[PDB]
């Protein structure tokens, strides 16, 4: 049963149709019958990563189903980390499998996504899987909503079909000279991949060290923002310019792209000064917060909560800069 | 400024010089004109750009906020005990004017290979004003001969607007005429100095042309040369030591501080030679005489006129300049 066979076999059917209930019956019946709580030898903490996240079931706190998802959202991400923390906590397979099957069926489907990716990759139970692309577990991610639109039309008409896909704006947009760079479906792959490999959530206590994390972050998207400007070079276009907190976001967006659930995504007007965000920050917070940064790069030293001296003049100091931004 | 004395340059870096490359590539910030260096970009050529003097007030309030910091100069911080300035008196009317002035444009101008050269002149007009004498009157009342500092500032009266100057509104204003050391004999005795002899000023340069012809006649007929009488070039022109002012004439306050000689010059020799142009320009090869901080006894806020008023060996008066166009 943690055969490698049946261990991709439970992934692929847990991730199947990832917007509906399972048609599985077996995920079915674990689901209904399982009890996270039931057995706390299953687990490595003692069984208290799940007694925190039945807490917030039973007390109708998770977010619902067939709603967006963002990592970047606090509340979200920490429920969707209350699952991760119980896979990561599980010994055997069957605990893995069995937890998965029971909160898919109660946690918002991004979330569970999220969960699982990132618990497969961050347990030893999930050596071997392969995880199946999210460009074809959450399709809108990856997908723009004329294709999208295609979709539905062959599903409400029952007619199988296959549809083009050809880039966000028009030729009159310089920049969509190089749309093929980012919008890549395996390009956005390896960048969520990446963070799930290297998140910014975690915690050595979840049970090891990620090494060198904070100067993979520098690097990995040093060379993201260096391969974007080469096909800018390749296409007759000047590098990107720097953003800054004070002066105008020249180029737009219209990403003509949808949520499954929550809308199209929103599109960004030309040349632009950024306004507040409301329940997120100032831009004169983001102003400060890069001045404090370039305040510990010019003195060689971090501050630490203490006051006292974090020395960056060595090699770490690459990286502990990565943690700090 | 900065200067490799700095001992943070990675965080301080350089305003100053900095400011004058900032400013003096305006006119083609980005190099898409190709266009040379600014004349703030030379010391040669940096005061002919109305903005120097703007950046240089900026510095300037920099200073003047440390400057600013400390606490106002006591009745016993300045009393020179036993020294009076009972009178301050000029022989000799304050008079400016221009006059005309001579030099060779020949290192400009491209010479042929065996074609004779030709003299070129440009003639410029330039500030001037007619010798005087400062008459200061002091009363030595210590049982003996004194060394002292004098110490003489031109402060403006009223401002543009005809509105009168605090002492403390003028004091920021005042520029330095001279500064010598003397000893002052017990008794009652007038000191004599000569404009001539400012220690703030030196005298044009002498020619091309006559340190030429005094080095070939020197070597030429195996006399030793002695140029000793020539000053540094550093320290402002004597034909600028008094302001322009105006044809109708213009009332200024003459200020004189005799301050402590023994003290100022401790460890510098009150005795010793310490050239022509000590004031802003140094001693060359040597330290630098006074001890004071630089602009003393006006360099900290007097926001009480009565504290300088009771100080015996402070004295202004009040002294007209003309123009003659
Ligand atoms: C989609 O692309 C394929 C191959 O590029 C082409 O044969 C087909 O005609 C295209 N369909 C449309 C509607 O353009
Ligand atoms: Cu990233
Ligand atoms: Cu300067
Ligand atoms: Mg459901
Ligand atoms: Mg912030
Ligand atoms: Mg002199
Ligand atoms: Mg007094
Ligand atoms: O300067
Ligand atoms: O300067």
């Amino acid at each position: 049963a943690s055969s490698t066979a049946h261990k991709q076999q439970d992934i692929n059917h847990l991730l199947d149709k990832i917007y509906e209930d399972t048609k599985y019956p077996d995920l079915q019946e674990i689901a209904k019958n399982f009890n996270p709580l039931g057995d706390t030898s299953m687990y490595n903490d003692q069984g208290a990563a799940a007694e925190v996240l039945m807490k917030e079931l039973n007390d109708h706190r998770l977010l619902e189903q067939h709603h967006w998802y963002s990592l970047f959202n606090a509340r979200q991400r920490e429920e969707a980390l209350m699952l991760f923390a119980v896979l990561n906590q599980c010994k055997v397979w069957y605990c893995f499998r069995n937890n998965a099957a029971y909160f898919r069926e109660q946690m918002n489907e991004g979330e569970f996504v999220y969960a699982l990716y990132v618990g497969v990759i961050h347990s030893k139970l999930g050596d071997g899987i392969v995880l199946p692309p999210l460009y074809e577990i959450t399709p809108h991610m990856f997908t723009n909503s004329e294709v999208i639109d295609k979709a539905y039309s062959a599903k409400m008409t029952q007619k199988a079909g296959t549809f083009n896909v050809s880039f966000t704006g028009t030729k009159k947009n310089k920049e969509q000279r190089v749309a093929y760079f980012g919008e890549d479906i395996g390009m956005n792959i390896h960048h969520v991949t990446w963070h799930m490999d290297f998140p910014f959530w975690w915690q050595d206590s979840y049970g090891n060290h990620l090494d060198r994390k904070g100067e993979l972050f520098f690097w990995v998207h040093h060379q993201l923002t260096a391969r974007f400007d080469f096909e800018r070079l390749s296409n007759w276009l000047d590098p990107v310019d720097e953003l800054h907190w004070d002066r105008i976001i020249r180029e737009g967006f219209a990403p003509l792209t949808s949520y499954k659930y929550g809308g199209e995504f929103p599109v960004r007007p030309d040349n632009i000064h950024f306004e507040d965000v409301d329940g997120v920050a100032h831009v004169h917070d983001m102003e400060i917060t890069e001045n404090r940064i370039y305040e510990a790069i010019d003195h060689g030293y971090i501050t630490a909560t203490d006051g006292h001296t974090i020395d960056i003049r060595q090699p770490k100091g690459i990286e502990l800069l990565g943690d700090i931004i | 400024e900065s200067s490799m004395y700095s001992p943070n340059a990675q965080y301080y870096g350089s305003l100053h010089n900095t400011a004058h490359v900032m400013l003096g590539r305006q006119g083609d910030p980005h190099g898409k004109f190709n266009l040379p260096p600014g004349v703030m970009e030379h010391f040669e050529t940096a005061t002919r750009d109305p903005s120097f003097f703007r950046l240089h007030k900026y510095m300037d309030n920099i200073f003047k906020k440390h400057t600013d910091s400390f606490p106002p100069y006591t009745h016993d911080d300045l009393e020179f005990a036993g020294m009076a300035v009972d009178g301050v008196a000029i022989d000799g009317e304050l008079i400016t004017f221009f006059d005309e002035f001579q030099y060779s444009l020949i290192n400009a101008v491209d010479s042929g290979e065996s074609i004779e050269d030709v003299e070129i002149n440009a003639r410029v007009h330039r500030l001037n004003h007619k010798e005087f004498t400062y008459k200061i009157t002091v009363s030595n009342s210590i049982g003996s001969d004194h060394l002292a500092t004098f110490r003489i500032f031109l402060c403006p009266i009223e401002d543009n607007n005809g509105i009168t100057l605090t002492l403390d509104k003028a004091r920021w204003l005042c520029i330095e005429l001279d500064k010598f050391f003397q000893k002052v004999p017990s008794g009652t005795h007038t000191i004599h100095r000569s404009s001539k002899d400012s220690s703030v000023t030196v005298p044009d340069m002498p020619s091309f042309h006559s340190l030429k012809e005094q080095a070939d006649n020197a070597v030429n007929g195996g006399h030793d040369l002695d140029l000793s009488a020539y000053e540094r070039s550093c320290g402002i022109p004597d034909r600028m030591l008094l302001p322009k002012s105006k044809p109708e004439g213009m009332e200024f306050n003459l200020f004189v501080a005799v301050t402590d000689g023994v003290k100022d010059t401790e460890g510098h020799n009150g005795d010793h030679d310490h050239g022509g142009t000590h004031a802003q320009c140094g001693v060359h090869g040597e330290a630098y005489p006074d001890n004071r901080p630089l602009g003393y006894p006006l360099e900290r806020r007097i926001p009480d006129e009565r504290v300088f008023d009771g100080v015996p060996n402070i004295k202004h008066v009040v002294v007209k300049i003309v123009h003659h166009p």
